[PDB]
């Protein structure tokens, strides 16, 4: 009898865990929707066609959406709690007739200033103009990386001779998905490093690396995402893509949690 | 959020008619059976008296 | 066995399959209206990531 | 590319109305049959009472 | 699921996606008549400034 | 302005039919449910009398 | 595949939970601690049937 009553309470608590999961997923979709909206619009602002008057309009709209991610991270409550503020620590749901067989739940903070929502960046000290091209004997570009999984990855990029400063960035993007590159206004490369998988500083070496600027590691997030020149525009889309990957990964974890619990109800009922 | 909190305002406040009505039915036969026990138990003193005139 | 009134196992079994019937039916009637079979991560976690990237 | 990626954004995210509607209808008959089973499952205790009025 | 009569989650989902369609449908039928995809600032902020300048 | 104020003169004064009709239907099933409860609640005194003819 | 592994390791905890949760009034049906239990189904002693749950 105690087990039977305990199971009835267990499916009640477990169902509450499902409701808390889907309420977070409800604002999850909106967070993804805004992030995509910035990414396409940052692509528009990356144009060389628009003037500074158009880009400041972009930044006005971007900072408008930026306030939205901060607001939704605090608004989502579910009856006085704080799902997305980050104040929600690991809460264990008792889903059994007896005690001790609970399941932990972690909902990560999703404020636009969160570290995992952005990543590191590096800038070339000296730019290269249009007439400049990659010269022979100065094409090697070896990058040392620290990775959360299969760490200590060293990737070498051999730029094709005669490539200018722009198609060089495209070549680096194609060769590896761990690094995003783009030139801003004079040829300076903006290497991007996604924080949630490429933790740690990246070391640059090779003849081409010495030809350009090694640059320092600067932390940038969605909150610091500012697009007023096309250089920040190419930087922002890289930042947004990292944010979208993080949000989607957190959504998948919540989804598997929902399936664990959906399979928990019919088990407990059985 | 409003859609999902309304879902959470179910099985917390809302009742499901399926498991509840069968509980009501089980109690109806429980009342009908228990009452008939009383009717059968009224004659225990009556047959108790019958041993002596 | 037990012709009783306190436990209705048959009613409980019908209860469980009624729950599973309208849980999947509730999963439907929203893929049709939205037009997507992927709208929450619980439907397909892998599908959500690739679909968002696409 | 844009034509084909949109095509790939179908059967991964988009639903078909062909097989989804049959899944919905099968669910409707399943729930209706299960609910009607509940109707004949309620009087099982009632018949147990009927042996003794 | 708790088969109840006070709350209709499936109806609420259908309603939400109904206006998600009629809002975009009402977003159209006005760009068709006007002949401009940009007629209010909420459509495209950057597009409005450059179109006005053009 | 006239177009916009007419849009604003809706969802504050104008009703919808999506959520309103479901409110009406939910009300109707509520009325039939409680009305049938009276039917089962009328026989409760009857069973009280049945213990003594 | 990282997200897929997240779903797999999530479901992995489910088997490790249900194997330790199924109790039947304090016993452990699937935990492996359930040895060969003999049920006496005869009038006298010794006429029992053994059963093991892996």
């Amino acid at each position: 009898n105690v087990q039977s009553r305990g199971l009835g309470v267990a499916v009640r608590n477990a169902n509450d865990g499902i409701s808390m999961a889907q309420t977070a997923e409800g604002a999850m979709k909106e967070t993804t929707n805004i992030l995509q909206r910035m990414r396409d619009l940052s692509l528009q602002s990356a144009n060389g066609s628009n003037s500074k008057a158009d880009r400041v309009a972009i930044q006005e709209e971007i900072t408008a959406l930026n306030d939205e991610l901060n607001r939704v991270a605090e608004t989502t409550s579910f009856g006085g709690n704080k799902l997305l503020n980050g104040t929600f620590a690991t809460k264990s749901f008792q889903i059994g007739a007896d005690n001790g067989e609970a399941v932990m739940l972690n909902i990560k903070d999703m404020r636009s200033d969160n570290a995992l929502m952005g990543g590191k960046t590096y800038q070339a000290a000296n730019g290269k103009d249009k007439n400049w091209g990659v010269e022979a004997g100065k094409t090697d570009l070896t990058i040392t990386l620290k990775d959360k999984r299969e760490g200590d990855v060293t990737i070498s990029i051999n730029a094709k001779e005669g490539d200018d400063i722009e198609e060089l960035a495209t070549y680096i993007n194609g060769q590896t998905d761990m690094i995003k590159a783009s030139v801003d206004e004079e040829g300076k490369l903006q290497l991007f490093t996604d924080n949630n998988r490429i933790d740690g500083a990246a070391t640059f070496g090779g003849a081409l690396a010495g030809e350009l600027g090694i640059g320092a590691a600067q932390d940038v997030t969605v909150d610091t995402l500012d697009v007023t020149t096309v250089g920040g525009a190419q930087e922002s889309v890289a930042i947004v893509d990292a944010a979208l990957k993080y949000v989607d990964s957190h959504r998948a974890e919540l989804g598997a949690f929902q399936n664990r619990f959906n399979h928990a109800i019919n088990n407990l009922d059985n | 959020i409003n859609e999902n909190v309304n879902a959470s305002k179910s099985r917390i406040k809302d009742t499901d008619f399926a498991k509840e009505t069968t509980a009501l039915t089980k109690a109806q036969i429980l009342s009908q059976a228990s009452s008939s026990v009383l009717a059968q138990a009224k004659q225990a003193p009556n047959s108790a008296l019958a041993l002596l005139g | 066995m037990a012709v009783n009134v306190n436990t209705n196992v048959s009613a409980m079994t019908a209860q469980r399959y009624l729950t599973s019937a309208t849980n999947a039916q509730q999963s439907s009637m929203e893929r049709l209206s939205s037009g997507y079979k992927i709208n929450s991560a619980k439907d397909d976690a892998a599908g959500l990531q690739i679909s968002n990237r696409l």
